[PDB]
């Protein structure tokens, strides 16, 4: 409003310059309604669309990854770049600044392999493996013996 | 550690099983792993232009025709930032500035119709989608519904 | 056009709506007081209606007044809303086939066949000889003789008798290898156009480039078949393209065409050139077309959500609200008189 | 009051503009003789 | 690419490597993430430290370094030092405690399992409530946000599965954010379904009397205290805004902007008017006594509209004595030098 607060305790002109005591309103019409500026906080923050998408990508000219195509890849969606270091192997070292996919990261962070295989029936390969697994370090190719052939073809422990 | 995240070797997880004394280990390391603006924050705050600038200055004058012509539409850019004006990590988004609020009107129009500026709508996007995404990381977090979240709130910001 | 509505089975049906005759006659107010008052000078339409049962009963519901349609004044004017209003007469290209020239390539001209309503097919016969025909549907290209083989034109006696005079023939006769399989070429085809269909859909797809929707039911006799006996082809068996009797379609329409193509291309079968432009290839919209059209868009809209009643009502007394909402039609056909352009 | 019209204050238009355009990450700041600000929203912009 | 498809398969994918077994799976996370609270809550009770703290360090160890905890949440938790502090303790736990310890970081696990294994489910049920006015994504993300809501509150010892649980608490979410943020302008629960059943009466008389229901009949139908008044007002309501921009007129290049007037901002003509108005009104308040007349100028034009408590000290007679005689002379010599009888107003 014109010159006059939210709630009214200042009114006219006289005081144009100072803010009121119990709420916030410094006073010139309803122009400085128009002109002022807030922001909001992101949480994980997000890119400009105008320098991502402009024909030469103006953080992928910059930033030397695929100038269209790496950047898409990880900003829309979960494909990772390793940022500093990362010491375990695909292969190869450590990718400074190479991406990933979701199925080989995850099975960089947990552990090489998930192999879950529960038996059919109660005894037949319920023994098989059980023999087997608790302190056994079960070698690739474990041939589990009982419903048709439970492999068992990763690394280390049970 | 418990049974979540611990480092000790080259090896970097340890799940724990108090039945007998038994401390798994799994083996990959501390991986920097990171997906969307997040992680391109990272990579453009730690170049520094000037030596960009000296790589591709010889990038651009010796290698063949191919690696150096790049090199030139590369070095376009980094010099700019460097020359006058201001630094590249602002490209990046965490702040967005919110246009006035008399330009994006709220309205009585007849009988009670009301005309408001469609910013509004967009802004009610990223307003939604951002505290959605913080209240989703208080809850607790499973990872899919972050991203997913997170994929959401970077288009509503472009 | 859009009343026996045919919904068989997903569940239960067998759904049989007829139409008897159409009847509108007491208009609700006066031309004057229309104008007075602000009022639409409509005539209350509702025709006769009864639905069929697969279980014993045909509940028949006589009137459902959907739809206040305008009128016309003696002079030729309407009265929509307080104003006298006019419908402005129209121009386009007359649903029929027509030959021009390519584009680019100063070489030879391509076919044309042309169907309106815009849902349904539009057809271009090209040749580029170095190993490829283009016979383009929706968009991507395909043989001009995969479909000829499909409704049972061979090899042999197509070449011979369309062709002998053209030796275009020889790119009709090319890929021998799939032309020597009749029905499965009806398969195969269906494979070529492109979702990742079951291959086997016994005649349905070549329905619709057969018989009733996409071609026309534009009157039977002048409509379409004047643009056809004189200027390609002699015959038409059924409406457009179409047969449905014993799964094995008749196309005395898709011969003719390639017919006059190589006919066109090889010297004065007559003089084969047709300039758009001629007013035998351009007409003219009266009123009734216009308001007919919105009429039956109307009655397509009503005929949807009628279908989602038939597994709505519960038994058989489904007749009367069960089948019929007014609320298409009346904005359909009142958005034609006062918002058309 | 017959005095001869006062000397144009900043158009609309170009307020509207800047806005739009910090509306964008942009920033466009208006100079001084020596490469220094100088101000087009009167007084409504410093803060509070 | 295109944002649906992608999440589809993101979690469809992983739903897709991990389904969680009818029972087993199930019933094994629940009795983590029970277990887990037992486990926080006792360890609230041997550091004195808050449930709540005790739940954010655990968090932070299985779910994210520093990093997580330095952007989310601004800064009270000291990135590194804070934490570990807190983590030591726990492991100072002897072997009775520090079990407490291992427990809690295995449930927040479980919890977290649990919540992976179950996002199908808010998929499928999300899958219905689309058309209400609101995003897909948006809709199975608040559907999400209630199956987290019903993992707090899962009691495995009462032998139902949380498929059952799931959908209430996630069925609750969703409708409350179709209410909550589906329009521009806010609108209670209670009115939104109050919206619902206007409409679906609106539809049963849509039925049979082939007149679009005046606002008599909604009323009726309707119940105990509807009125034209009630449902012409909830129907106003009802009508999302329009977009200030929309394609206007022919549809060429029409914005429905430029066309509405504006009301605060002063015509010239209001400018001159206050230019006068103030110089003459000015003048006069110059040339009079300031005792009452500056108290009623004050009083009326200053601040707020109370004769008594217009004067200060000096009494009501002293004031309607020199308001009305000051007000008069002050008229009668405007009546003589004819300023402001021609109305300003
Ligand atoms: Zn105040």
């Amino acid at each position: 409003k014109d010159y006059e607060c939210a709630c009214g305790k200042y009114k006219r002109q006289r005081f144009e310059g100072k803010v009121c005591e119990r709420c916030g309103v410094e006073v010139t019409k309803s122009i400085v309604r128009r002109y002022r500026m807030g922001h909001i906080e992101l949480a994980t923050p997000a890119a400009h669309i105008w320098f991502v998408k402009d024909v030469p990508s103006k953080i992928g000219t910059l930033l030397d990854l695929s100038a269209t195509e790496l950047e898409q890849v990880l900003y829309f969606s979960k494909y990772i770049v390793l940022d500093p270091k990362g010491a375990i192997l695909n292969g190869v070292p450590v990718e400074k600044r190479q991406l990933l996919t979701d199925e080989e990261y995850r099975e960089l962070r947990y552990g090489k392999q998930e192999t879950y295989p529960l038996p059919p029936g109660v005894d037949a390969l319920v023994k098989d493996g059980e023999e087997v697994v608790k302190g056994q370090e079960l070698a690739p190719g474990v041939v589990s013996r009982l419903d048709g052939v439970a492999l068992y073809r990763f690394p280390r422990r049970v | 550690a418990d049974g979540g995240k611990v480092k000790s070797d080259v090896y970097g997880r340890v799940e724990v099983d108090l039945v007998r004394n038994v401390v798994r280990v799994v083996e990959s390391y501390d991986i920097d792993a990171r997906m969307g603006a997040e992680a391109i924050q990272q990579l453009l705050k730690e170049l520094d232009l000037e030596a960009l600038e000296k790589e591709l200055l010889e990038e651009m004058k010796h290698p063949s025709r191919a690696r150096r012509a790049k090199a030139r539409k590369r070095l376009e850019v980094v010099r700019a930032f460097l020359d006058s004006g201001n630094r590249p990590e602002w490209m990046i988004l965490e702040a967005v500035p919110v246009l006035p609020p008399d330009l994006r009107p709220m309205v009585q129009v007849d009988g009670g119709r009301f005309a408001t500026s469609d910013l509004n709508d967009l802004y009610r996007r990223l307003i939604n989608r951002n505290n959605r995404l913080k209240k989703l990381l208080a809850q607790g977090a499973p990872e899919i519904i972050i991203r997913n979240e997170k994929r959401m709130l970077q288009e509503a910001v472009d | 056009e859009t009343f026996p509505i045919e919904e068989e089975d997903k569940g239960k049906g067998g759904l049989v709506l007829d139409f008897l005759e159409y009847r509108l006659g007491e208009p609700p107010f006066p031309q004057d007081e229309c104008r007075e008052k602000d009022l639409t000078y409509q005539a209350p339409l509702y025709a006769r209606l009864q639905l069929i049962h697969k279980d014993t009963g045909l509940i028949k519901e006589d009137e459902v007044f959907l739809g206040h349609i305008p009128l016309m004044t003696e002079d030729g004017s309407f009265i929509i809303n307080g104003a006298d209003r006019v419908i402005v007469s129209q121009i386009h290209r007359s649903p029929g086939v027509y030959f021009t020239p390519d584009p680019a390539r100063p070489g030879r001209y391509i076919a044309s066949i042309i169907p309106l309503p815009k849902r349904g097919p539009w057809i271009d016969l090209e040749v580029e000889p170095n190993g490829v025909v283009s016979m383009k549907v929706n968009k991507r290209k395909f043989p001009l003789v995969l479909l000829l083989r499909v409704l049972g034109y061979d090899q042999e006696t197509l070449a011979r008798e369309l062709g002998a005079y053209g030796e275009l023939v020889q790119g009709l006769m090319d890929e021998s290898v799939f032309a020597m399989r009749p029905e499965e070429a009806l398969i195969r085809l269906f494979t070529l156009l492109r979702p990742g269909d079951p291959p086997k859909r016994d005649k349905a797809v070549a329905y619709v480039y057969g018989l009733i929707a996409d071609p026309r039911r534009y009157d039977l006799g002048e409509a379409g078949r004047y643009k056809a006996e004189e200027k390609l082809g002699i015959r038409l068996s059924g409406r457009t393209l179409a047969r449905f009797e014993d799964g094995e379609f008749k196309d005395e329409v898709f011969l003719p065409t390639l017919r006059y193509l190589f006919a066109l291309t090889a010297g004065v079968p007559g003089h084969e050139v047709d300039d758009i432009d001629h007013l035998g290839n351009r007409r003219i919209r009266t009123v009734g077309e216009l308001m007919t059209d919105q009429f039956r868009v109307g009655l397509a809209r009503l005929a949807r959500g009628v279908r989602e009643r038939m597994l709505m009502g519960s038994e058989d007394s489904l007749t009367p609200a069960k089948l019929v909402n007014s609320r298409p039609l009346e904005a359909a056909i009142r958005e034609f008189f006062s918002r058309s352009q | 009051k017959g005095e001869d019209v006062p000397e144009p204050s900043v158009p609309e238009s170009f307020r509207v503009l800047v806005k739009e355009l910090q509306a964008l990450a942009l920033d466009v700041q208006t100079l001084d003789e020596k490469d220094n600000p100088v101000d087009i929203f009167e007084g409504l912009a410093s803060k509070r | 690419k295109i944002s649906t498809s992608d999440p589809v398969r993101q979690y469809l994918h992983e739903i897709g490597q991990v389904p969680l077994l009818t029972l087993e799976e199930e019933v094994e996370l629940a009795r983590k993430v029970e277990e887990g609270m037992e486990a926080i809550k006792k360890l609230s009770e041997i550091t004195g430290l808050d449930p709540d703290l005790i739940r954010e360090v655990v968090r932070a160890k299985i779910l994210g370094s520093a990093r997580v905890r330095h952007i989310p949440g601004l800064k009270e938790t000291l990135d590194p030092k804070t934490v570990e502090e807190i983590d030591q303790k726990l492991k100072s736990l002897p072997k009775e405690h520090k079990r407490y310890l291992h427990i809690a970081r295995e449930g927040e696990a479980a919890r977290q399992h649990l919540i992976e294994a179950n996002l199908r489910l808010v998929v499928s049920i999300a899958k219905k409530y689309t058309g209400r006015g609101l995003s897909f994504l948006d809709l199975i993300q608040e559907g999400n946000q209630g199956l987290i809501r019903a993992v707090e509150k899962f009691e495995y010892k009462r032998r139902f599965k949380f498929s059952t649980y799931a959908t209430w608490w996630i069925r609750q979410a969703i409708n409350r954010a179709i209410a909550d943020q589906a329009r521009t302008i806010r609108i209670p629960v209670h009115m939104v379904e109050t919206i619902n059943k206007l409409s679906r009466t609106a539809r049963q008389l849509q039925q049979e009397l082939g007149r679009e229901p005046t606002y008599e009949e909604i009323a009726e139908a309707m119940g105990p205290g509807w009125d034209a008044k009630r449902v012409e007002e909830t129907l106003k309501i009802a009508q999302e805004p329009v977009s200030l921009e929309t394609p206007i007129g022919d549809e060429k290049d029409s914005f429905y902007g430029d066309f509405i007037p504006d009301e605060h901002l002063p015509s010239p003509v209001d400018a001159a008017t206050q230019s006068l108005l103030s110089e003459e009104l000015e003048k006069a308040l110059s040339k009079l006594s300031e005792r009452e007349a500056m108290v009623l100028k004050l009083r009326k034009g200053l601040i707020d509209g109370e004769e008594v408590g217009a004067f200060f000290g000096v009494t009501r007679e002293r004031i309607r004595q020199i308001e009305n005689k000051a007000l008069r002379k002050l008229k009668y010599h405007e009546s003589r030098t004819r300023k402001l009888r021609d109305f300003l107003d």
